[PDB]
């Protein structure tokens, strides 16, 4: 995260990071105990990956961390279907052992089609992570988060000559400065309803990081909250 | 449901007469004020409670 700041312990309590061939390598959110949702992109291959749940600063110990492995994988059916297009960049993670839910420990809430959209065009939006806070900088040992307002699909559009998809949306600041960047991927984009947190979206992609007149772009999760329910239930 | 989503906390649907039916997310239960959401769990989502 770029411009934001740090978190405080249990503020994002949805919030996991994943580790793997590189150690905090994308972010994701809780969608109940056995299941977490991130990007695609982030969890191609058949590699290892760990998840830790309650994790505030990556190089201490707080005591709140829960370390599960991920046994299975399942990016979206349509990811990669078309090369190198990021559309359709969610993917959800299945633990080898339930998390034990508490105040560092919660899941993100998500509502049906419908109102996830209603909810992103609140126009305002969180998003946090561990990944670099200087654009080919250095990444974070603390969670950061930002506040990033929602951008019209017109000036999206026209902010970059890559293909935005209907599944995608664009959220930043005009004049830049403040954005999700590499390491980001999976996070998730939360709109606060009246104190309770619904998710919005998923950091996607973008073309470097904080830039003016360049945007984050997002997975939009109203276009896939049928298959998360489907793909998640528990028995 | 049209203004303020029919003064319903989370969801709103639209019956008849006019009228709301509210709703709430998985983990909550609608409150006997017939519009506002309860914690139906111990830690339900999308709640912040380390205080
Ligand atoms: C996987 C995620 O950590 C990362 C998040 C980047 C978010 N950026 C901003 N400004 N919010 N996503 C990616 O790395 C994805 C997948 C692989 C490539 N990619 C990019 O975002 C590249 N920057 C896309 C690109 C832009 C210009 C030229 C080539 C590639
Ligand atoms: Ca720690």
């Amino acid at each position: 995260i770029v411009g934001g700041e740090d978190a405080k312990p249990g503020q994002f309590p949805w919030q996991v990071v994943l580790n793997g061939k590189v150690d905090a390598f994308c972010g994701g959110s809780i969608v109940n105990e056995k299941w977490i949702v991130t990007a695609a992109h982030c969890v191609e291959t058949g590699v290892k990956i760990t998840v830790v749940a309650g994790e505030h600063n990556i190089e201490e110990t707080e005591h709140t961390e829960q370390k599960r492995n991920v046994i299975r994988i399942i990016p979206h059916h349509n990811y990669n279907a078309a090369i190198n297009t990021y559309n359709h960049d969610i993917a959800l993670l299945e633990l080898d052992e339930p998390l034990v839910l508490n105040s560092y420990v919660t899941p993100i809430c998500i509502a049906d089609k419908e109102y996830t959209n209603i909810f992103l065009k609140f126009g305002s939006g969180y998003v946090s992570g561990w990944g670099r806070v200087f654009h080919k900088g250095r990444s974070a040992l603390v969670l950061q988060y930002l506040r990033v307002p929602l951008v019209d699909r017109a000036t999206c559009l026209r902010s970059t000559k890559f293909t935005i998809t209907n599944n995608m949306f664009c959220a930043g600041f005009h004049e830049g400065g403040r954005d999700s960047c590499q390491g980001d991927s999976g996070g998730p984009h939360v709109t606060e309803v009246e104190g309770t947190s619904f998710l919005t979206g998923i950091v996607s992609w973008g073309e470097e990081c904080a830039m003016k007149g360049k945007y984050g772009i997002y997975t939009k999760v109203s276009r896939y909250v049928n298959w998360i329910k489907e793909k998640t239930k528990l028995t | 449901c049209n203004i303020k989503n029919g003064r319903c906390e989370q969801f709103c649907k639209n019956s008849a007469d006019n009228k709301v039916v509210c709703s709430c997310t998985e983990g909550y239960r609608l409150a006997e004020n017939q519009k506002s959401c309860e914690p139906a769990v111990p830690f339900p989502c999308g709640r912040v409670s380390v205080s």
